[PDB]
């Protein structure tokens, strides 16, 4: 049997899960046996009741077309586009909720404007005045202009400045320039409907246009507005892995993606009444932990310890020390409702967007957010009284990590390597300098979730370690960033242990780890911003720089939308899990070949992380030669 | 070509040049001819450092060419580039060693060529002691002799050892530069390879002073990078060979700064086109800090202590003010030395002085500024004939006639401030003599900055601190003064607040403001903590052992000399009196402010008398051990009116007195003790019904 994970804490609790007689994502993966091959190759269509239909992924043999006459390439391309539309929708609702919060800020209100400087700069992008006006009047105007990008039917959408004009004109020439966020989702869902688009090239171009409304808009707006209200991240210390849970404290684990609830549970944990309540139940205090993106958002701004990533969520409950597991939306395995019944843990659902049967439902009132968070957190604190300390088992394994590397913080840190009499301040010139000089052979972004098809964290760690050894600075987000935090790569000490000659030298000068944690996946917009800033400073397009993106163990439809907008933005993307495209020869050719001729970048599917690292380094050298660097 | 290919190319050219010269030595002197450098105990230093072997004959010198070949590995990775640079250094040594074989004395004045070991010994000690702050390796050609001489004379002015190679030697001569070992300007040679003659100085410093042995290349490269303060200044067009040589300098940890457009590498390879800034750029690039830092009159700590004045500004005569604000926009952020108002020259017989400073450099916090307002007092005091006292809005400066005779101008004020700000606040980084601008600006930015500043400790109480801060900056004049600082007891100078002292420790960890943990509580009314006494004993050197924070009679806190107000005991009125520096008349104690000051300061424990700022008056911990502010009996009208509502409220919180100020006597009512006690009896001061003060 293949190993389930590389992390020792994860393997320890997996044994406990077996002894306790509970099901895990690995058990359910095994139960699925040989998964379907039509669904795997993407040649199964259920877009109308004339179906279901299943064509042959092998051209020449089997059924050639669907009942409507749709060829395999059409079926595959429509299935792929719907994944992008769904992924874009997930990020769209996230950012939309943030923009609505920005519209309800107040001087003496629960949600305030913490970073005024950032809001002023963001107002310039939306053409909102910032002279002699109340900061909340500017915030509401910026929120209204941001909300327009979700559903404006007339006029043009507002894109961030970091985006090069060369890239914008290229999208225009190709016909993939972005329209309103929700409008594009409708366009994909419409053309994928029966009797509409039946051309692989056109469908894949429509999905790319939709994906752009995710990266340069919803995810970008979501990140920008979050930094305004909750603060822009700066270098901060934290601890990662399930060892962060404390046996004599109230363990409240925040899982999900929305940041406002997590931000309020943090503020609620400081309420004297709730601090005393934790003592009344007999606890050391309130131990706040996070998981997945929501845990990243709170750890980036408040250093809140990270309990774990996607496939570790069930094992956090298995410790028997989680008193309350508060969730919102995105990647909250429904299995947690049944699993929590075997332990004292109170699985609380708070979003009307994500109701889970058999879970305690405490709606998070967005009108009285702090009072709402206090009421939810109180239930988790009171549940400490129902703990069975005899069945508790927290692996004695945690790891130190540094995060909070926003573009502003990366720039602030780079200013320490700039002479007061030559280079300008607050610019990305030092990073472009090392990239052009050749000390840093390139810059890779390792992002992604976790999939049972791959050994948990194995591809993430093997890819990151391999890229940093070959002098390629690595930036991480989401579960990939958490995977690196647990292993110990998000440390200053990791540069001498795992980085190459050039990268270890740069780490010593800039005083940074060899791997930079830039946040959640909505924070992948920071990667686009950073790369875009380097492109503009060097007067070139994003496709001209020696950069690359990697998704070693993805699974979410969000990951497909991310990958698509990363490639459409001009950055080559590598996938560690093969998407359902095998059955469409034209679709495979488009994604892994013709795309290079449309956006200057393409997809690369590679399950072996060692081969992927070689391919990335070679591709970067190829782009360096074309640029003469 | 990219930086890598350029370096490889130049290294191959260096090897090709070393193969050609070595062939001449084998064909002309044979493979057994002795190869050696003049008076050196390390044969070929570079080869000796890398291999630990000594080259004695032409045959062995031929074999050393394989070391050059082994160091050139055309693979684009940093280590490979640096080794390629070391290959160029080894090739240059071979070329120069061969020069001494084909000619007994290949060099002649001005050029020196090889530097003998006795010179390394002679220069090595001052290098270690820091008397030679840096080694400027100037290489190439300048646009004109005027810019070459300008730079060389500037480096030599800071005591740096300048070494010249190339056409820059001829330019230094043409520009009338004094060259010699005693003059710290050594011309090594016209060829690029002669740069190796300064590289051997750094390598031999590692072998002689560093005590490292041959073959320990990594240890030698670490010694040069961390202990030899050298840097390269390459001017004019750079060939691939020169770039390759620059990689060798970078391999020894020496930054290369050039005036040409090259692929810049932060902190290692830089491009500065402004020749008038190349010196400051290079000194910063190699962390060389010069002790000497634009004003005809002398500037030093000797003029800190302190004839009539040409112009006086501030105090109780004109409205002057000082303000340091950190802001990235709103105005031109630069070394703009600007004076907006009637200049001092206009004055014919014995004006305001607005001082708004703006700094927006990286890593500058909005609560870090106060630490700047304080340092202005020190910078302005060091100016010969100028004195600065008072804190922010209430500031007093008196310019001296000598300075006017020296022709000093307000322009030099802006220069001294900016120049000292970059020197001291380097890691974290406008005069108005016109009434109108002084007015608006006073309240447009300063008052706000202040109000927000005071607002911090406005409601804060010592009830929640875990550590106090001890300052010893006043120890220059008062050798036993250790100023403890609390959110309620402020620095006697009136500027440093418990928070500014916190910021001072963040900026200068080894500065005057140091942490003192609040442990061993003995008394809360008198303020006696076992650690607080202990830390004072260490700084005072055994002079001050026991101390109280809220008591003027029992073991009081020592006073320095920057106190704006003084508080003296008046037993006949069962209270105390107060006097401000502005008051020039006698007090009930029969003493003037200057006479009182000579009884409080000097870093001595003086029971009954103490020095404090204008804020402590209203503080609850003011003489609380003696009854608090209730003891204040006499006070000048000027100070009374200023601190009137702040005392009337704090007094109500304690004795419920609603018009304490009205109960206080002043020079208007009477000064004589007998008349003051009569006024106190008529009104009914609490001090009369309080317990005996002594
Ligand atoms: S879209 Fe075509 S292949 Fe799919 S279910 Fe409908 S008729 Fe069948
Ligand atoms: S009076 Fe006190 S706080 Fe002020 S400079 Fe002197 S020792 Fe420091
Ligand atoms: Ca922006
Ligand atoms: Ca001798
Ligand atoms: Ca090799
Ligand atoms: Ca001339
Ligand atoms: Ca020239
Ligand atoms: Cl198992
Ligand atoms: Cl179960
Ligand atoms: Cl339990
Ligand atoms: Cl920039
Ligand atoms: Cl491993
Ligand atoms: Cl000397
Ligand atoms: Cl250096
Ligand atoms: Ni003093
Ligand atoms: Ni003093």
């Amino acid at each position: 049997e293949k190993a389930k994970s590389i992390d020792q804490a994860t393997l320890q609790l997996l044994d406990k899960a077996k002894q306790d007689g509970v099901e895990t994502v690995w058990d359910r993966k095994a139960d699925m046996k040989v998964q379907c091959g039509f669904g795997s190759a993407g040649v199964c269509c259920r877009n109308c009741s004339m179906g279901p239909c299943r064509v042959s992924p092998v051209p020449g043999k089997g059924v050639e077309r669907g009942i409507c006459g749709a060829t395999a390439d059409v079926i595959v391309s429509r299935n792929f586009a719907r994944m992008v539309a769904a992924g874009t929708a997930a990020h769209s609702d996230h950012g939309r909720s943030i923009a609505l919060s920005l519209y309800h800020t107040s001087k003496d209100g629960d949600i305030k404007v913490k970073d005024e400087n950032k809001l002023k700069e963001v107002a310039k992008s939306f053409n909102v005045e910032t002279e002699g006006r109340d900061i909340y009047d500017i915030a509401h105007d910026v929120a209204k202009e941001g909300l327009s990008n979700y559903g404006k039917q007339l006029g043009e959408v507002t894109l961030p400045p970091s985006l090069p004009e060369k890239r914008k004109e290229l999208w225009r020439k190709l016909g993939v320039y972005p329209r309103a966020v929700d409008r594009e989702i409708a366009a994909v869902m419409h053309s994928t409907h029966i009797g509409c688009n039946a051309d692989a090239e056109a469908m894949i171009k429509m999905s790319m246009r939709c994906s752009l409304t995710d990266g340069w808009m919803g995810s970008f707006m979501g990140t920008e507005f979050s930094d305004i209200m909750f603060g822009t991240p700066h270098s901060i210390d934290t601890e990662a892995n399930l060892g962060v849970l404390e046996k004599n404290s109230v363990n409240v684990v925040l899982h999900g993606h929305e940041p406002l609830l997590s931000e309020m549970v943090v503020e609620a944990a400081s309420d004297p009444e709730l601090v005393e309540l934790a003592k009344s139940v007999g606890a050391d205090g309130i131990n706040l932990c996070g998981m997945c993106c929501t845990g990243n958002e709170v750890s980036m701004r408040h250093g809140i310890k990270i309990a774990g990533n996607f496939m570790q969520q069930e094992l956090a409950v298995v410790t028997g020390a989680v008193d309350g597991l508060i969730v919102d939306v995105q990647c909250i395995m429904p299995a947690l409702a049944k699993l929590s019944k075997s332990y004292h843990t109170k699985f609380i659902t708070t979003s009307p967007k994500a109701h889970i049967t058999d879970s305690i439902y405490m709606e998070f009132d967005e009108e009285n957010p702090l009072d709402s968070a206090k009421k939810i957190l109180k239930e988790a604190i009171l549940n400490f009284k129902n703990r069975d300390q005899s069945k508790v088992m927290i692996p004695e394994l945690k790891c130190k990590a540094i995060l909070g590397y926003s573009v502003e913080e990366i720039i602030n840190k780079l200013d320490k390597v700039v002479n007061t009499q030559i280079g300008p301040m607050q610019t990305v010139k030092p990073l472009a300098d090392v990239l052009v000089s050749g000390v840093l052979r390139g810059a890779a972004a390792v992002v992604g979730c976790n999939n049972p098809k791959v050994v948990q964290d194995s591809a993430h760690i093997e890819t990151i370690k391999g890229l940093i050894k070959n002098d390629v600075i690595v930036v991480v987000t989401g579960c990939a960033a958490q995977a690196a935090a647990k292993y110990g790569l998000l440390q200053k000490e990791a540069a001498e242990k795992y980085a190459g000659p050039g990268l270890a030298t740069v780490c010593k000068l800039v005083d940074i780890p060899p791997v930079l944690h830039m946040g959640s996946c909505v924070d992948i917009s920071r990667i686009l911003d950073l790369v875009g800033r380097v492109a503009n400073l060097l007067g070139v397009d994003m496709s001209d720089l020696p950069v690359a993106g990697v998704a070693p163990e993805w699974m979410s439809e969000k990951a497909v939308a991310i990958g698509t907008y990363v490639v459409t933005s001009g950055i080559d993307t590598w996938l560690g899990v093969a998407p359902p495209v095998t059955g469409g020869p034209e679709v495979v050719d488009i994604l892994t070949n013709k795309m290079e001729d449309w956006v200057g970048a393409k997809f690369f599917i590679e399950t072996d992380p060692h081969k992927a690292v070689e391919q990335i380094v070679n591709r970067m050298n190829e782009k360096r030669k074309k640029l003469g660097i | 070509m990219n930086l890598f290919q350029t370096v490889f190319t130049g290294s191959k050219q260096a090897l090709a040049a070393a193969e050609g010269i070595v062939k001449q030595a084998v064909d002309e002197k044979g493979r057994d001819y002795k190869v050696a450098f003049p008076d050196t105990a390390y044969s070929l230093p570079v080869i000796f450092a890398a291999t630990g072997k000594k080259i004695t004959n032409v045959g062995e010198l031929e074999g050393a060419l394989d070391i050059v070949r082994s160091l050139i590995v055309e693979e684009e990775m940093l280590d490979k580039l640096l080794n390629s640079g070391l290959a160029t250094a080894v090739a240059a040594e071979i070329i120069e060693a061969a020069k001494y074989v084909l000619s007994d004395a290949p060099y002649a004045e001005p050029c020196v060529g090889f530097i003998s070991d006795p010179i390394i010994r002679s220069l090595g000690v001052p290098l270690v002691t820091g008397d030679i702050p840096g080694v400027a390796v100037i290489l190439g050609e300048c646009p004109d002799s005027e810019t070459a001489a300008k730079i060389i004379k500037d480096y030599q002015s800071k005591g740096l050892l300048t070494c010249l190679v190339g056409k820059v030697i001829d330019q230094a001569i043409e520009g009338k530069v004094k060259m010699g070992l005693d003059l710290r300007v050594i011309p090594l040679g016209y060829d690029v390879t002669s740069v190796i003659h300064v590289v051997t100085i750094a390598i031999r410093a590692a072998l002689i002073f560093g005590g490292i042995k041959g073959g320990q290349l990594n240890d030698i490269l670490k010694y040069t990078a961390e202990r030899v303060p050298a840097f390269v200044n390459a001017f004019g067009p750079l060939s691939e060979l020169v770039v390759s040589a620059g990689a060798g300098a970078i391999a020894l940890g020496f930054p290369v700064l050039t005036d040409q457009v090259v692929p810049e590498v932060p902190t290692l390879l830089l491009t500065q086109k402004d020749y008038d800034k190349m010196v400051k750029t290079s000194l910063e690039a190699r962390n060389i800090k010069i002790k000497i830092t634009p004003i005809p009159v002398s500037f030093a700590a000797a003029f800190e202590g302190e004839n009539d004045m040409l112009a006086e500004f501030g105090g109780n005569k004109t409205k002057a003010w000082e303000l340091v604000m950190c802001a990235d926009q709103g105005e031109v952020e630069d070394h703009k030395i600007e004076v907006i108002g009637p200049d001092i020259d206009t004055i014919d017989k014995a004006m305001p002085l607005g001082m708004l400073i703006k700094v927006s450099g990286t890593n500058m916090q909005k609560d870090f500024e106060p630490v700047l307002e304080r340092r202005l007092h020190y910078f302005l005091n060091y100016i010969e004939g100028v004195m600065h006292v008072g804190q922010r809005n209430l500031t007093w400066v008196r310019i001296g006639k000598e300075a006017f005779e020296k022709g000093f101008r307000l322009k030099h004020f802006g220069e001294v401030i900016y120049a000292k700000m970059l020197d001291e606040f380097g890691s974290v980084v406008t005069i108005i003599t016109d009434p109108g601008k002084a007015e608006e600006l006073e309240g447009k930015y300063a008052v706000p900055r202040y109000k927000e500043r005071d607002a911090r400790l406005e409601s804060l109480v010592d009830e929640k601190v875990d550590t106090f801060y001890s300052c010893n900056l006043c120890q220059s004049f008062a050798p036993a003064h250790v100023c403890i600082v609390t959110p309620e007891r402020l620095g006697l100078c009136g500027a440093v607040s418990w928070l500014d002292a916190k910021a001072t420790l963040e900026l200068n960890p080894t500065g005057p403001c140091q942490a003192v943990p609040k442990e061993g509580v003995v008394d809360e009314n008198l303020g006696i903590w076992e650690k607080v006494n202990e830390t004072v004993s260490k700084i005072s050197q055994g002079a001050v052992t026991s101390v109280t924070l809220y008591s003027i009679l029992q073991d009081p806190m020592t006073s320095c000399g920057c106190f704006e107000c003084i508080t003296g005991i008046m037993p006949e009125a069962n209270g105390v009196v107060m006097v401000n520096r502005e008051f020039g008349a006698t007090t009930p104690l029969g003493m003037t402010f200057g006479e009182l000051a000579s009884m409080t300061g000097g870093g001595v424990q003086t029971p009954g008398f103490m020095g404090h700022g204008r804020q402590f008056i209203a503080s609850k911990k003011f003489m609380k051990g003696e009854g608090g502010l209730g003891r204040i009996v006499w006070m000048p009208k000027e100070l009374k009116d200023f601190v009137a509502e702040k005392l009337n409220k704090t007094a109500k919180e304690l004795y419920n007195i609603d018009n304490f100020a009205d109960m206080i006597c002043d020079e208007t009512i009477a000064t004589e003790s007998e008349e003051v006690v009569k006024f106190l009896e008529e009104k009914g001061h609490p001090a009369l019904k309080m317990d005996p003060i002594m």
